[PDB]
């Protein structure tokens, strides 16, 4: 024919008139990375990797299920710190081994959450024994956990 | 070559080597094409001076076998059907084939005997009919061409004090269209030359490659080329 | 449309397998074809020395229908299922004006 | 090929696209086109120096078959129903069809017997008419152009003690439009010749391909709007 | 082809194919174009050497056609009115008609008999004259152009001893103009040779393309063309 | 050289490349473009003037041994299965051989003796047959093609009174495609004249490399994808 | 004046209306048309491609 | 013709000379958004 056009990808753009468009930038992308992640493609469009489930093992090593809507987490050092909702209230430690999670449960009755008040969390390590984890509610009294 | 194969050969000349480097092509427009290839190369290698070789239909045994699967002999049929004027008082009127392209030979069988027709042009029928006689030689006779409706109707003029029994006309048939696929499936409703499905090149495999190739550079000027290009390659269309 | 890429599985090229489909739309028209690979016949897609190319899609109102306009919107992607790893490097526009 | 092919085959040549939301090449305008392509193909096939092998109407059958479909054969009727006034004593005013482009043969019945026309040019009467006798020859009659009202009438000058009882004349027929839509469908009253509906071309499909072919010519030298390339393609305008 | 048929062409043809792309035309440019448009194809097709076949008024019939429409034959009228002075002493002043473009036969009817008339030069005039007869040939007549007052006045020089009965002119009438609407509407008061309204072709269809074309030619060059393009395309005015 | 060394040589002269990752060029397209090089070979170093030396069939030795391995000699089977119509009166219609490409000898065995067959032109047939005798010379026949059916059929026009008991034709076979590979394990249905499997060539030693160049100038052509390219390279396609 | 130009109707796009007015002037001229668009016959507003 | 002048629209200016304006600015608009509001026509003229 005539006439080429070349075209890089160096992100994604949006909110300008497609007359006045820059061919260094996409209109719009689903699951695509621009940056060089488990390999070096730095701005070359790449796919975005999948996910892997992990399982919720307890110590006794039965799986452990979880009651229902989460509300908020909290990551301290390595103890992930589930707040659910459900038929009771519970609440989790998850700690990250090789291929699983030790999952254990700290309590499991009527603390009064709401799903439309989620969990905003803080939490210290001052010992091997004082792990905190405070958290509070929009609707609730504030509370805290070791 | 089956049209299955000038499609797949069309796409490996044009289209690049089968790369998808150049404006795709349907195969309507590859139908479209391949039919108007046919047309200009029966056209070019039929006049001598359309050719490079300067050679016309019989100039070369390569002519004749191009030309050998159009070739058809029939009969005319008298027009006494419709009782319309004639320019010459002692014309009969015959109608022609409807498959007609090309008339190369002509003859008529009278109680005399055979004659060749001569077709003889609009001035040499002024010459010859300012003459004492006014009849051609005993063993020709003339030929003109008056009112047709939508056919090709032949003033027969032979000398007078005799009657045509026949009137055989060897004439290069018209070639059929190349159709690669039933254009009706995707499309709604185009045509060639009036069908819809497939058609077979009615030619001998002499000429295949000189009209897929014609073909080619006709794709290549129409989707690539400007208006030079056009101009200069239509030329080649008479 | 020409275009670089290259797809693998487990360090393992493959050199059939780049996408799926090509949407082509603008204001006034929307094509797409499967972007499939046939080695003998014509295909939309074929690809040659390294280098993929596609043909742009034609209009689904009239299949007759190139994309003509002063811009036009392309839309490259994988929509069948697969899990592999597909680098996509750059893409050129060949056009006419 | 119908104008259906007519307009698919420009479509499949010129790019242009057949969607109304982006308007590309309307059927008036194509139609237009074709009709300008048709009228230049006639008029540069017949005179053997307007085309590119040096051959008019009656030197090749190719030409013949070209013009078949046009070739038409009439009586003229005399123009006694207005007193005009003629240049010579011996007149006598014939009118001619409405739909004639091009005369190729002529001929006069009289008591004496049929004498075919010869078109005498200004210069040619002036030449015979110094001389003694100032009549044709026994097997010729005269003809010249005299006072046309929206037609055409010729004074037939035969020799003097003689009465014409027909006048004959094979001519070429003014082709009709190639119309492919009712143009008053979408355009208000917009016209080719006079025609607004579909008007399927009248000739033979040999040049229907070089119609097509200076169609898209004309369509792209027209788009491109350079005044070389209009002069270039105006040259074949006669 | 009608005014409005002929607008609608001019704007498919100039204008690229109506894109609105080039200059605007008004309806009394286009009018003006026109006419200048059928004066330049009058006086090139005339003229052998103005066209590019070499070809002029009766050197085939497609000019015969085209020129058709305009012949006119008209009697001259004696100029007895004005006592004017002629240059030669047997000389009777006769007026030729208003709507002249080009002579090409003209006859007088003398006691003696019609005598062709040859149109003499001004060097043939003083050459003849110096001789002992000082008279035409038995069968031949001279004019030579004299006084003439917003008209055509001819000296008819016939030999002595004879009278004048009759001038016959068989001539070229004037074209009339295209106009394509009521120019007194829009515009005050414009006028292309006296004329406000609008006005058919009064020519033959043959040449109405070849009109539309040199029109659209003088557009551009007007429009979208330099000194150069001007200069250029004034050598085929005339 | 085999099929596989053609190939071979095809990868160390075009450079294209044999590993299925990088998809280079399949032997499906080697196999098209080499069939259309020795088609080419075969219609240039026929015909003397499409070449370079200016020598055709049995000009040199070298064209000899390039044309040995098609030159077939077969018998024509006379055509009284379908009663068909003829153009001349005593014309024994015969069949010829499907792989049929160019005539070069053709005899035939009558009561009277062995007669060399004369391909006569259409207008050599009007003319010789415009005369009193309507015969051929005492040690000629005459041949003229007819109303063929997926065939080739020829009217044999002996001389009166006589009959045909054999007739041979010496002609050049049609040459077989040039495939490297059973196409129809990669690909699904794709042919090349009607073979799939591979079909070593049928051809000397001799033009072999000429074959290979040709089709390593196709191909670079091709992938160039230039109009120019294509055009000049088409001019070879005769 | 060329240029490009879009009119909508709740998604749907609209290909024969865009202006209806063109006043063009200067220190000693004043013209306006109405941008109209006959699909036939000249009309000073025409789209194409 | 013989010459093009392309025209873009980034705002509206005024106060400066014709014979010294400049393509990229407008001399007077009503009623148009030359920013992205409920479309991705930024630097577009819109409707309001």
């Amino acid at each position: 024919a005539l006439k080429k056009e070349q075209h890089f990808f160096k992100g994604m753009q949006r909110d300008l008139s497609v007359s006045k468009f820059n061919p260094e930038y996409a209109f719009d992308a689903q699951n695509i990375r621009i940056t060089a992640r488990e390999h070096d493609t730095l701005l070359s469009v790449s796919n975005e990797k999948g996910n892997k489930e992990i399982p919720l093992q307890s110590p006794s090593g039965d799986p452990v299920v979880i009651d229902g809507v989460l509300l908020g987490q909290n990551v301290l050092n390595n103890y992930v710190t589930l707040f659910t909702k459900g038929t009771n209230d519970n609440i989790y430690r998850l700690e990250n081994k090789g291929t699983y999670f030790e999952t254990l449960i700290l309590f499991s009755g009527n603390l009064n959450f709401s799903t439309d008040y989620p969990i905003e969390s803080i939490s210290v390590y001052e010992n091997n024994n004082i792990q905190k984890v405070y958290w509070v509610d929009g609707l609730n009294q504030a509370r805290v956990i070791n | 070559m089956n049209v299955n194969e000038f499609s797949n050969e069309f796409d490996v000349l044009y289209n690049n080597i089968m790369s998808n480097a150049a404006p795709g092509l349907n195969e309507y427009e590859k139908s479209v094409l391949l039919t108007k290839a046919q047309e200009e190369i029966v056209k070019n290698y039929f006049e001598p001076a359309g050719n490079k070789y300067g050679k016309g239909l019989d100039d070369s045994p390569k002519r004749q076998i191009d030309f050998s699967e159009l070739i058809k002999v029939g009969e005319g049929v008298l027009n006494t059907s419709a009782p319309t004027i004639t320019f010459d008082k002692r014309a009969k009127v015959y109608d022609l084939p409807a498959d007609l392209f090309l008339v190369i030979n002509e003859a008529v069988d009278t109680n005399a005997g055979t004659k060749q027709i001569v077709p003889i042009s609009y001035s040499d029928y002024t010459r010859l009919m300012s003459r004492p006689y006014k009849e051609p030689v005993k063993y020709q006779a003339w030929r003109i061409i008056t009112t047709s409706i939508n056919n090709i109707s032949v003033e027969l003029i032979v000398n007078s004090n005799e009657t045509i029994t026949d009137y055989k006309v060897r004439y290069i048939r018209r070639p059929a269209p190349i159709i690669t696929t039933n254009l009706s499936s995707e499309y709604g409703d185009v045509t060639i030359n009036g069908v819809s499905t497939v058609s077979e090149c009615e030619l001998n495999p002499i000429i295949h490659s000189e009209i897929l190739q014609r073909a080619v550079e006709l794709a290549k000027a129409a989707y690539q080329g400007d208006l030079q290009a056009s101009v200069e390659l239509g030329q080649r269309s008479e | 449309v020409e275009f670089r890429a290259d797809s693998w599985d487990s360090d393992n090229l493959i050199s059939n397998k780049t996408f799926d489909t090509l949407d082509v739309w603008n204001e006034y028209q929307h094509g797409t074809t499967p972007l499939t690979n046939l080695l003998g016949h014509p295909s939309p897609l074929k690809k040659k020395f390294r280098i993929w190319r596609a043909n742009i899609p034609r209009a689904i109102a009239n299949n007759r229908d190139r994309i003509r306009n002063t811009w036009a919107y392309i839309k490259l992607g994988m929509n069948t299922p697969n899990t592999y790893r597909t680098e996509f490097h750059d893409a050129i526009i060949h056009y006419f004006a």
